[PDB]
């Protein structure tokens, strides 16, 4: 009976982590630009203001389909 | 003054640029009807 | 003497003020106003100051 | 057992200590200090030791060295050492 | 393992600040709470932390208690906050280490697998640290100590952050040089001559204390293997350091001698410029 | 005390037990402390209550307050300024007047205050032979309660002075010592 | 409003089965309908729990939901011994620090092992929790001291005293059957 | 992202960013000066422009 | 009814996590709440602060939390003394401390909610142990603003108010707003404990191994030599020079301290040891 | 207190600043000084710097708030 709990959990992390995740979009330096390239222990990102910007994070959503 | 370069359904999540700085993906002003946003004509964004 | 230099020591605490900008005065008009042309942005229009 | 003075041993206490003959305590010595565990000098014109580091064992009895024999009792100078150039520089020292 | 433990000002000033809150009721004489860290290497960095409900009773020193539910909110909190944080251990006042440490260290095994116990003091004394650092260990000793457990002594530091000595070292600092040679060394001497005196004169008391009071004379291998390296040097008659003669004195005097050549030096310079910015200067009749 | 203002209370205890003397442990720890304590406040209390003690003997007043009146702290040369007009009373010493002209133009505010009030009780009765500063002042008053952009906090003060240089229609003074040398506690406790 | 801690037992005396399929089941059932009737009772009313098998260490805070104690009531694995002393004390100074104090206070106990004989340790421990109104009741399952007697006087030395008194309930000969055990904790307290 | 201009000393460095403007900045606890010649791609955070993980 | 030269008492940790939570988030512009006390008009004390949680939206009054702040208080009511939240807190990062249009909502907001609500603003503009640019600002509604601003009744106070006088943005932007005086609360125990911590944590004072030393300070003293004898023939030519309507070199204070503390060594060489 | 001056004064060219090339000098303790952003700030310059060095063009850093000359 306890993995209905934890299944109702993740009615709880999902919901904020989705608030501040759909923030960043709407947010005027969203600056939505093209990734310079990927990295390993990462994102390398042109932003659309002509700036190279590296994040170790290499972002929130998994790196597999993060297409250089 | 903004131009619109797209626009997607269900959120509008338009992909509008300013004039050169960057691509905001902005959602529709609350008071504004859906109908007039369109695709590729000016349009005015405040800034924050 | 030594009061002296710990006064100088403490104006130079106008080191804090950050520097003013360098323009070329366009046109300066009367009624105290002056339109200048700063380097990095294009030309307005400012008051002048008394000294 | 004794750092310092009788650290330094006559070639015949080696001797003693190893039932050889005295020249067989100088030809000996070599072999006998080569063991590979303890580290220091000695002293060949007399075989004497006063060797710098060893690796001791338990120290027998009730630590007879750890007392005022050896440790505790210079405490003693260095308070003496310590109060003395206090009072010396106490002007300095505010 | 957590060969070093660093602990930020922030840590030190919450506990002090938690102390002084319950202070209301001084029966506790102890501030147990939960203190978060990272691992930032083999060393821990200790952070911000925070004081859990508790109780620290003298019948067995087992009646102790850490409510799950407040540690779990708050460790939400935190992380929630604060992402990089996580809990590294728990930390305790009374400096006589009230033997439930070791009951509640294993509580906090359990939370964390390798959990550190720190042990801080509201009146600093002089000298070391407020805190003190001890971790929990089982295993089984060569000598034969019966389940050769016990906490075992962890080094310790302070952390470092930004602007913040001004709010209190803004009323009080000396960085120079002047005391240095002159209260640095003294200082040296007074707590040496203390705390070195005090240690050895416990272990001579202790040299008997181990059949009255103490483990045992001949006990801890560290204890007399650490004595006798100290005993490196002879501490008496030649003592082959001072004795040397030729290898020591000669060194020592000719590092004397270069010193006090410059010594004259500067003196004499010293003479020369104070008397020019002297009379040269002072002697200014001006009619 | 650990509190500053408790060792404000302190120096203010000290000044008043020792009205009216020369006790010199009490003006060694006086100035010990004013020279030490790291609250301003007390310094400025301090030096307040050395120029209390030391009105009976005015002459010497100024001479001790000359270095306070080069400070780096802007507090410490207040309660000098304020220290040196409670000291010369009324009476003019000629030296009061002739240390507080420049101290009457300190760039911070507090001691422009300071300075204006200390003139005004040091001036008070005083006449023009008998002082040939007096007008300067005077004016110096005027100008700085007419002119716009001195600090209001500032000219604050120099409305004050004013009233004091004339309380009374010139007739009243202030004198803490009696004719007879009795010290006047009610002139102590107002200054 | 009421807050209990109850003190079960988790000993190699609970590693035998010997209640129903097992006695730590009996255990674990007594302890359900127990929560269901005070959350029947009163829905904020808390439950927590302890087991005293070398050892007394909470087992989680008195929350006010049954789900946790069930929850928790299983993964029991029974090889300590019993302190009984240590968890009636750990239990009175739970309900102490409890910050809902104005909950009415209980505390259960499903031990199962031989108990301490000295009684006088027992009484002493226990009356002053009087002096005090505490009210305690012990469940007993399993191979515990021989179907306690002496213990009744005890109860009355705890819960009782021409008052409220607190049924205790030792290990029934042979099998027993939950329903018959709870029976009796529903019908006194 | 930027550039190690030149090493101007083994406490700070010049370095600069991609943007165009050059600073001065310092390895953060051990960036492996040895390795960082002038020309050594870093990623320098925008509050104290620090060294941290270098990529070629 | 009328406003005055009051005083705010920060305490050492609250301004040490004010700085902290700043430093944390200064790229997001971090905010969060404190828990202050009443005492008087004229002071208010701040004891304990949260971090309110990070929120895309930024400083907004919609970034508070009910649900957080009402646990976080319950948490603390458990566990020591809380306190009712006197105002907030914020880092503006771009230059200084100044407010916008939407904190001055936020400020009227809680000002609706209690009295004071008073504000914070923090930066990542920081000295080792000298900027503190931390500051407090209140706002002043537009209604009574024939009546006087800030009554004031007292000339010491507020001019040490004034004394750090207004900055530039905060002319910019100063109506509307009426800077309130700060000071670090009280600090004894704090105070003596960090004093001890200096000695031996933040500045080289362990005290038994204060004590290169003999081997490089050949080299130093080498340098030292040689530079004071070149910066001999400044004083040589300006002596030489008549009256005619570099000497000061110094240099001689740091050989003193040097060498002096180098021959004193001698008295743990020989003595404190062996 | 003047110790303490003088290490704050010291310590004030410390933090981490901004490369720029200067212009040229005003007079002392203020010059016109341009930054690797272009701008052109009117500024200040320490007792401590020495004018010779500073009269060429060369490079010097400038403090990231107050622009000085350090």
């Amino acid at each position: 009976v306890l993995r209905v709990t934890h299944e109702l959990q993740a009615m709880k992390d999902k919901i904020k982590e989705n608030s501040e995740k759909i923030k960043v979009n709407k947010t005027l330096p969203y600056l939505v630009s093209n990734v310079i390239e990927l990295l390993d222990v990462c994102a390398v990102i042109k932003t659309s203001t002509r700036q190279t910007y590296f994040l170790p994070v290499i972002g929130l959503v998994d790196a597999e389909k993060l297409k250089p | 003054c903004t131009k619109i370069i797209n626009a997607d359904s269900e959120d509008p999540k338009y992909i509008i640029n300013v004039k050169q700085f960057a691509k905001f993906v902005v959602d529709l002003s609350d008071q504004v009807a859906p109908t007039d946003i369109e695709e590729g004509m000016r349009v005015g964004v405040d800034r924050n | 003497l030594n009061a002296k230099v710990r006064l100088l020591r403490e104006e130079l605490q106008l080191l804090q003020e950050q520097g003013s900008y360098v323009g070329e005065v366009v046109r300066a008009m009367d009624k105290k106003k002056v339109l200048v042309k700063v380097h990095p942005e294009g030309k307005f229009v400012v008051d002048v100051d008394k000294n | 057992t004794r750092p310092a003075n009788h650290r330094q041993l006559t070639f015949e206490e080696i001797a003693k200590s190893a039932k050889i003959t005295v020249n067989e305590v100088e030809l000996l010595v070599m072999k006998a200090l080569s063991v590979g565990l303890v580290k220091g000098s000695i002293d060949e014109v007399d075989k004497r030791v006063h060797m710098t580091w060893v690796q001791p064992r338990v120290l027998d009895l009730q630590q007879i060295k750890g007392m005022k024999d050896r440790l505790e009792f210079w405490c003693t100078d260095v308070k003496s050492m310590e109060m003395l150039v206090e009072h010396q520089a106490h002007d300095i020292l505010t | 393992a957590v060969q070093k433990v660093v602990v930020h000002p922030l840590v030190l000033l919450s506990v002090v600040d938690h102390f002084n809150r319950i202070g209301k009721v001084g029966n506790q004489k102890r501030v147990v709470g939960v203190l978060l860290g990272s691992w930032q290497k083999k060393v821990l960095d200790v952070s911000n932390s925070f004081a859990v409900p508790f109780d620290e009773d003298d019948k067995d020193d087992s009646v102790w208690f850490l409510d799950h539910d407040y540690l779990e909110n708050m460790y939400g909190m935190f992380k929630k906050v604060n992402a990089r944080e996580r809990i590294v251990g728990w930390y305790h006042t009374g400096p006589k280490l009230h033997k439930n440490d070791i009951a509640i260290n294993e509580l906090m095994k359990r939370y964390c697998p390798n959990s550190v116990l720190v042990i801080i003091d509201v009146k600093p004394k002089d000298l070391g640290l407020p805190t003190e650092a001890y971790i929990s260990v089982e295993e089984v000793h060569d000598d034969g100590t019966p389940t050769s457990k016990t906490f075992e002594h962890v080094t310790s530091e302070i952390g470092a952050e930004e602007a913040e000595e001004v709010g209190v070292e803004h009323l009080l600092r000396d960085i120079k040089d002047t005391t240095v040679g002159t209260l640095s060394q003294r200082i040296t001497n007074q707590v040496h001559g203390l705390k070195g005196l005090n240690s050895k004169l416990l272990d001579i008391r202790s040299y008997l204390e181990k059949v009255a009071t103490g483990k045992l004379p001949i006990n801890h291998q560290i204890i007399y293997q650490l004595q006798d390296v100290f005993n490196l040097l002879p501490d008496v008659s030649l003592q082959e350091f001072v004795k040397a003669f030729y290898l020591k004195t000669n060194d020592q005097m000719v590092v004397v001698y270069l010193a006090s050549l410059i010594r004259s030096v500067v003196a004499l310079h010293n003479l020369i410029n104070n008397k020019i910015a002297n009379r040269d200067a002072e002697k200014k009749e001006g009619q | 005390d650990k509190d500053p203002i408790l060792r404000r209370s302190g120096m203010y205890t000290v000044a008043m037990a020792y009205c009216g003397s020369g006790n010199n442990k009490a003006i060694r720890r006086l100035l010990h402390v004013a020279v030490s304590d790291v609250n301003d406040d007390v310094r400025r209390a301090a030096v307040e209550s050395l120029g209390f003690i030391l009105f009976r003997t005015p002459e010497q007043c100024p001479s001790v307050v000359s270095l306070l009146s080069e400070s780096y702290n802007p507090h410490v040369r207040y309660g000098a300024a304020m220290a040196l007009g409670i000291c010369c009373a009324g009476t003019g010493n000629k030296e009061a007047i002739n240390l507080l002209e420049p101290m009457t133009n300190d760039p911070v505010n507090y001691v422009r205050q300071g300075a204006l009030i200390a003139s005004a009780l040091i001036m008070i009765q005083q006449t023009e032979i008998t002082c040939p500063k007096v007008n300067q002042f005077r004016q110096l008053y005027s100008k700085v309660i007419n002119d716009k952009h001195d600090d209001v906090m500032a000219k604050f003060g120099a409305i004050l002075a004013q009233g004091i240089l004339d309380a009374g229609g010139h007739n009243v003074t202030i004198s803490l010592q009696s004719r007879t040398g009795h010290t006047h506690m009610p002139s102590v406790v107002g200054v | 409003l009421e807050s209990t801690m109850v003190c079960v037992d988790n000993s190699e005396y609970m590693r035998n089965g010997d209640f129903l399929p097992t006695r730590l089941q009996a255990q674990q059932d007594a302890v359900n309908i127990v929560c269901h009737s005070k959350t029947r009772s009163n829905p904020e009313n808390n439950v927590g729990l302890i087991t005293l098998a070398n050892d007394c260490e909470v087992l989680t805070t008195l929350t006010p939901d049954t789900g946790r104690i069930l929850s928790k009531l299983h993964t029991v694995q029974p090889k300590g011994k019993i302190t009984f002393c240590t968890g009636i004390r750990v239990a009175h100074l739970a309900l102490k620090h409890r910050q809902g104090k104005n909950h009415k206070m209980r505390i259960i106990a499903f031990v199962g092992s031989p108990v301490e004989d000295n009684e006088k340790d027992l009484v002493k421990l226990a009356k002053r929790l009087k002096k005090e109104k505490v009210n305690v009741d012990i469940i007993n399952f399993g191979e515990e001291e021989v179907n306690t007697e002496k213990l009744t006087a005890f109860v009355n030395t705890l819960n009782g005293k021409d008052g409220t008194g607190s049924h205790l309930v030792t290990v029934p000969p042979g099998p027993s059957l939950a329903d018959a055990l709870i029976s009796s904790p529903i019908l006194a307290g | 992202v930027g550039e190690v201009l030149k090493q101007l000393t083994e406490e700070k460095f010049i370095v600069k960013a991609t943007n165009g403007p050059r600073y001065v900045v310092g390895c953060r606890r051990q960036l492996d000066k040895s390795k960082l010649k002038p020309g050594t791609r870093v990623a320098l955070d925008m509050t104290t422009l620090t060294i941290m993980r270098y990529l070629p | 009814a009328v406003d005055t030269a009051e005083q705010v008492y920060i305490s050492s940790l609250a301004l040490l996590k004010m700085l902290k939570h700043g430093r944390a988030g200064v790229p997001m512009e971090v905010m969060g709440l404190m828990l202050g006390e009443f005492v008087d008009d004229y002071t208010v004390r701040v004891i304990d602060v949260f971090a309110m949680p990070q929120s895309g939206t930024g400083v907004s009054v919609e970034a508070v939390d009910p649900v957080f702040q009402a646990k976080m208080l319950d948490m603390l009511k458990q566990t020591g003394r809380p306190e009712m939240v006197v105002g907030w807190y914020h880092s503006h990062p771009g230059f200084g401390c100044w407010l916008s249009g939407v904190d001055i909502n936020t400020q009227q907001s809680f000002e609706a909610l209690s009295e004071r609500a008073v504000a914070v603003v923090v930066d990542p503009i920081q000295s080792v142990k000298g900027k503190v640019v931390i500051d407090a600002f209140r706002l002043i509604n537009a209604n009574m603003m024939v009546l006087g601003h800030e009554p004031r009744q007292t000339t010491s106070n507020l001019g040490h108010l004034n004394k750090p006088s207004i900055q530039a943005l905060i002319h910019g932007l100063n109506r509307h707003y009426y800077s309130i005086t700060i000071n670090y609360r009280k600090n004894e125990l704090e105070q003596k404990m960090l004093l001890n911590l200096h000695k031996k944590s933040w500045m080289e004072g362990l005290t038994l191994q204060d004590y290169v030393v003999k081997e490089m300070l050949e080299l130093a003293k080498n340098y030292n030599k040689a530079v004071e004898e070149e910066d001999k023939m400044t004083p040589e030519q300006l002596a030489i020079k008549n009256v005619g309507k570099r000497h000061l070199e110094e240099h001689v204070d740091v050989l003193m301290t040097s060498n002096i503390v180098q021959c004193l060594a001698a008295m743990l060489d020989t003595v404190v040891f062996k | 207190e003047f110790l303490h001056a003088q290490e704050e004064v010291k310590r004030i060219q410390s933090i981490p600043l901004v490369i720029g090339q200067f212009l040229e000098a005003v007079d002392q303790n203020t010059a016109i000084v341009g930054s690797t952003t272009g701008s052109n700030y009117y500024v200040r310059i320490l007792s401590t710097i020495d004018r010779e060095l500073l009269k060429p063009n060369a490079s010097v850093a400038l403090h990231k708030h107050s622009n000085a000359l350090v």
